């Protein structure tokens, strides 16, 4: 059995083997914009008195 | 000289000192060319916070 443990250890050092993927994140961003853009106006003749 | 003084080392150790002075160095080198140890998961676990009605 001193055969049979040094097998065990032999052929587990050599058979383990694994690759695995993580992703860690999180997706916290912000954009603020407040007074400040432009809309549109129209042509449009116009006078005061 | 560490060769040399590994061989007089090992005439005067004897035999058995040539025997496993072998073993080890296959050892070693059965193990640097296989070096690993694994773990696979599944993804869980959670923070519970639960409240109990009174």
């Amino acid at each position: 059995l001193r055969k049979i443990r040094a097998a065990q250890n032999i052929s587990k050092t050599i058979a383990t083997s694994q690759n695995r993927i993580y992703l860690t994140a999180d997706n916290l961003v912000l954009n603020l914009q407040d007074e400040s853009f432009t809309r549109g106006s129209d042509s449009l003749i116009k006078g005061k008195k | 000289k560490a060769a040399e003084l590994i061989a007089n080392s090992l005439a005067t150790a004897g035999d058995g000192l040539i025997e496993l002075r072998k073993l080890e160095a296959a050892e070693d080198i059965a193990y640097q060319l296989s070096r690993s140890r694994n773990i696979t998961y599944l993804p869980a676990g959670q923070s519970v916070l639960l409240q109990l009605p009174q």
